[PDB]
């Protein structure tokens, strides 16, 4: 459950994004690879060697995705319903993996936007990301 | 824990970079700010009432130091981190009773920081092998949970 | 998030409860500082001996708080408001505490209610209790 | 490899009167429905599409039984979980990547179903005296974590 000011956080610090999306997003997926190969087996059929271009491709996917949850932070099961079912009812991701690619996400903004990733920002944004995740990994349809 | 030599080539030159006045106080802080319920192990810290009072706090700069420290001496014994924390381990666990699932926590919380003081130099090769140094040392402080 | 069928599932089982509202719950709490014994920290005033008139007390008070979250499912934020100040803001409990609780209460149903506890209906009642533990834990104010 | 005395007695009086037939398919059945994507590991075990479907298909069962048969076995060597599981931890995280949460949630399950079955009988002690045992079997499973 998100503030007031953990909605007007996020949406001050995703904002600044912008046209970063596609790099943030395949940067956040690369350091999810690498720092947690496990998570490699949920995508076997994918190109995941280093910089590729599936990959850079699927990371503007999810940032634009995370834009999307942003903009109706208050409608999310509704707006989220098709990822629902994708990583919820086929893919059946464990719920351990959203948590470490919260966490990359939460790195990725960290390394490139130091002066938005204040101590009451990061905390709002990983409320954000850990809803955004219990929507994706709930059957709820 | 196992780094490759490249590995632990980055991860030392990165981590010698490190102020150690801040950073320390930095990871502690955000953890108290970002997952408020760790501040119930904090009591005697003085305030904590806000985001700008937990960082600014001389307590948790100071603690926050002493957990850097640590951290230290894991990077300075990677193959031996069980005997390093023994201590640490019998402190938070048979005295504090941290649920381990709050190293884990505190961990990817110093990465965030490093991610945060270092930007572009802090490479997802460079948080790979940062995320085996904290998994190893978190690991090391429940094992006296196991 | 839960499902249609959750709802009707948690209010259908819960409604079972009825009378036993009380009992049921101070059995879980009795269940959790048994078996948890950490948890006994967050109530240091309280006693907590067996069969304890105040624990009786408290576990009449959690059941009835759940009693308002299964009549207020599709508004929980708005309906747990004042139990979110108490245990997010106040007590700032471990979140881990609570998954500790709902399991007690769990165990309870299950102890206390075999023909209902159905593997769908466990199910729901699981989702349930993490949803109320995730609006209780979070600062939303 | 505690449990007191008297938590061991409690356990192993309760153990004996467990049809090992039928808890550990409704356990492990049940940790199906509970927590959806713990089926993703048994895709080869046929129709998991409805709770019916799960708690009534017979690999579900079958595998069970081998379950709960692990679980008997911890019980008969309650100071030496480790060695017991020792194999089973290799197959579970070094080549399944099972995440030790769900042996978490296993053993949370096979004691709702423990309840669901003996009713009053499980009372809080005996309650109290299970959480040990499903708690040493879950740490000695992720051992190879560790
Ligand atoms: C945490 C927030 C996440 C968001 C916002 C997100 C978003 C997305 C999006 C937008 C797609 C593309 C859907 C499409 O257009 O077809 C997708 C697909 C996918 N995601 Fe995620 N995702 C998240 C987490 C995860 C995690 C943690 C995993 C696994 C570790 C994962 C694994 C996958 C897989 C396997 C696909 C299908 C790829 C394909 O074959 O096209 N996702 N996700
Ligand atoms: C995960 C890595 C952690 C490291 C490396 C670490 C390190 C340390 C160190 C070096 C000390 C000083 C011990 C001494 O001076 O004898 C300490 C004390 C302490 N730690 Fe941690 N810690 C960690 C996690 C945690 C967490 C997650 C919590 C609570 C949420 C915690 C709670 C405490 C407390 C309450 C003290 C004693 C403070 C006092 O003296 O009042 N620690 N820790
Ligand atoms: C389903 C989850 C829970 C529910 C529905 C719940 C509900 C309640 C209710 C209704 C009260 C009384 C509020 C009043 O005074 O009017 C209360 C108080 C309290 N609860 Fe909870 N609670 C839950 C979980 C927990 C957990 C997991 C813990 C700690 C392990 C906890 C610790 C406390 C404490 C310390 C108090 C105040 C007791 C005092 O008066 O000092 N609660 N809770
Ligand atoms: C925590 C207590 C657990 C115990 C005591 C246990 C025990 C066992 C046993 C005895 C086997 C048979 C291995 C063999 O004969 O080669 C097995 C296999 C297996 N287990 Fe577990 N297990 C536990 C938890 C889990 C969990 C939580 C998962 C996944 C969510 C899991 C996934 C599997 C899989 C995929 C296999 C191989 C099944 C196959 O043949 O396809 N286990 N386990
Ligand atoms: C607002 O629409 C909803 O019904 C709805 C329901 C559930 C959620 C998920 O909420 C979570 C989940 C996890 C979480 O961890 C901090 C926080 C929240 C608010 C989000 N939205
Ligand atoms: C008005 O209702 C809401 O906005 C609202 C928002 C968030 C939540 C929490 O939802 C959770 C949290 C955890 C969880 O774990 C299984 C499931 C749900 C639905 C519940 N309700």
């Amino acid at each position: 459950v998100l503030s007031p000011a953990d909605k007007t956080n996020v949406k001050a610090a995703w904002g600044k994004v912008g046209a970063h999306a596609g790099e943030y997003g395949a940067e956040a997926l690369e350091r999810m690879f690498l720092s947690f190969p496990t998570t490699k087996t949920y995508f076997p059929h994918f190109d995941l060697s280093h910089g590729s271009a599936q990959v850079k491709g699927h990371g503007k996917k999810v940032a634009d995705a995370l834009t999307n949850a942003v903009a109706h932070v208050d409608d999310m099961p509704n707006a989220l319903s098709a990822l629902s079912d994708l990583h919820a009812h086929k893919l059946r991701v464990d719920p351990v993996n959203f948590k470490l690619l919260s966490h990359c996400l939460l790195v990725t903004l960290a390394a490139h936007l130091p002066a938005e990733f204040t101590p009451a920002v990061h905390a709002s944004l990983d409320k954000f990301l850990a809803s955004v995740s219990t929507v994706l990994t709930s059957k709820y349809r | 824990v196992h780094l490759t030599p490249e590995e632990k080539s980055a991860v030392t030159a990165l981590w010698g970079k490190v102020n150690v006045d801040e950073v320390g106080g930095e990871a502690l802080g955000r953890l108290l700010v970002v997952y408020p319920w760790t501040q119930r192990f904090f009591e005697s810290f003085g305030d904590l009432s806000t985001p700008d009072a937990v960082m600014g706090n001389p307590k948790v700069k100071a603690h926050g130091k002493k957990v850097l420290g640590a951290f230290s001496d894991g990077l300075a014994h990677l193959d031996n981190l069980k005997g390093t924390f023994a201590t640490l381990s019998e402190l938070h666990c048979d005295k504090l009773h941290v649920d381990p699932e709050n190293f884990r926590l505190l961990g990817n919380v110093l990465v965030c920081v490093l991610a945060h003081h270092f930007g572009k130099e802090f490479t997802p090769p460079v948080q790979a092998a940062y995320q085996k140094v904290v998994a190893g040392v978190a690991n090391a402080l429940a094992h006296k949970y196991h």
